């Protein structure tokens, strides 16, 4: 999802 | 002293962060948890005293003060557990400007995290190395080196 | 053996995994329990480490977690240069399971004081972290790292 | 329950 925790 | 540290409660997001600053360098350990209760106290305190020389802390109200989950835990970790009464009127706005950093810090990385505890751990690594000269994190390790001499 | 260099380790207990970042030059070491070892996982728990001591260089425990691209988002994050975990030198080996043997004996005698293993975890990292050996490694890890930013 | 972390 675009995030460092949540990469996609 | 090196061994004094004080706990605050903020909220954000419907969510309870827990910090425990370290009170003669301004360096600071944080959780986020759902809500403050004696039980989610007692561990992060007994996380903290496992990785720096806690001798006191100064609680951050009444009912942590009063909970026996949190006195087992500062039994047995050897922690002084005191109340935080701000007998120096200082200590109510050093906290609240504190609260106010991080909460600023926060926001400036909240969009980087999904999930709060990573921008609240983004925040604790900002706030940790700032340099205002040496950062709180320098100023840590150099008082309890200097009391460990 | 530098001041900024930590070694990641990963260990099981009770169906679940404990890990743990030691500090290599003072054997210091944070760990925490999570129900199995991912890369968020690792991630996460590097972010905290980093926020807390001067990282500069992970050893990582494993080739997954050294190809994780979301722990290579919070190196990059963190500033921590990533690396392998090769026991180049063949001690480094040994010094791990030895710990891990260490801490599980710790672990076995605090249990009964515990509900929950992550307590038990905590109380064995503090005892690890206390006992003098002479110095504790939460002594020798202050000291090395104030000798050097002096 | 006795422990630490469950005083109960
Ligand atoms: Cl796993
Ligand atoms: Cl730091
Ligand atoms: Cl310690």
């Amino acid at each position: 999802s675009l995030k460092i925790d949540n990469l996609d | 002293s090196p061994g004094i540290w004080q706990l605050d409660c903020t909220h954000l997001e419907g969510k309870v962060i827990l910090v425990a600053v370290h009170v003669a360098s301004g360096y600071i350990e944080a959780e986020v948890i759902p809500a403050e209760t004696g039980q989610e106290t007692a561990y992060f305190l007994l996380k903290l005293a496992g990785r720096w020389p806690v001798k006191t802390v100064h609680t951050d109200n009444g009912s942590n003060f009063t909970s026996t989950t949190v006195k087992a835990a500062c039994w047995w970790a050897g922690i002084k557990q005191e109340d935080g009464i701000p007998y120096n009127p200082q200590s109510q706005g050093v906290i609240e400007s504190m609260n106010k950093e991080l909460k600023k810090i926060i926001g400036q990385v909240r969009d980087q995290a999904e999930h709060l505890k990573t921008a609240v751990q983004m925040a604790v690594f900002i706030h940790n190395h700032k340099r205002k000269g040496y950062s709180a994190g320098e100023r840590i390790v150099d008082i309890i080196a200097t009391d460990i001499q």
